């Protein structure tokens, strides 16, 4: 998630895994998903 | 692009539909919109 | 099991300023920019 010059930019990627705990190793580049012209001052965030 | 619109937006009594921001703690960022209507505190002694 | 459903981004999150909601409800993906009075503990059920 990025916030630059009035644009909120989102990149993402999905991966199949088989584990129980701990963020896994490896490499995978995220691709552009969306670019929203919201024009607000984000400083904090909260997960739903 | 800018053009004069006296015929459309001027009223003989006075057209008060159009508004601007005269006070902000800090300058805006590029392509940021501020619609907040919060009583601007000039000095000390908070306003409530 | 699709527990994480979205996010809210903002400054004060209390309807004096504008906030961004990105939520995935059971049927749609909803993106809104409004003046929200968010709950202190938001969640889905
Ligand atoms: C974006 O919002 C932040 C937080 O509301 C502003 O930063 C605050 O600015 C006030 C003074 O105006 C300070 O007292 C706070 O300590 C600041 N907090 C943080 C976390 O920085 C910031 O000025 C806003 N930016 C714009 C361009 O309005
Ligand atoms: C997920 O959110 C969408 C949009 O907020 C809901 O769709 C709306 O539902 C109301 C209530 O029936 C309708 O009046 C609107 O026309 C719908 N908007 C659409 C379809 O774009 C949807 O119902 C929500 N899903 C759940 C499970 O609550």
């Amino acid at each position: 998630f990025k916030n630059i010059d009035g644009y909120f930019k989102i990149y993402s990627k999905h991966t199949p895994i088989n584990l129980v705990r701990d963020l896994p190793q490896g490499f995978s580049a995220l691709e552009p998903l969306v670019d929203l012209p919201i024009g607000i001052n984000i400083t904090r965030f909260q997960t739903l | 692009i800018a053009w004069n619109s006296n015929n459309l937006d001027s009223k003989v009594g006075g057209n008060y539909n159009y508004l601007y921001r005269l006070f902000r703690k800090s300058n805006l960022k590029p392509f940021e919109r501020d619609i907040s209507t919060e009583i601007y505190q000039a000095g000390s002694t908070p306003c409530n | 099991s699709n527990i994480i459903r979205g996010w809210i981004f903002g400054t004060t999150l209390d309807s004096k300023t504008q906030s961004l909601l990105i939520v995935n409800n059971a049927t749609n993906v909803v993106i809104k920019v409004c003046e929200f009075q968010f709950c202190n503990d938001p969640f889905l059920g």
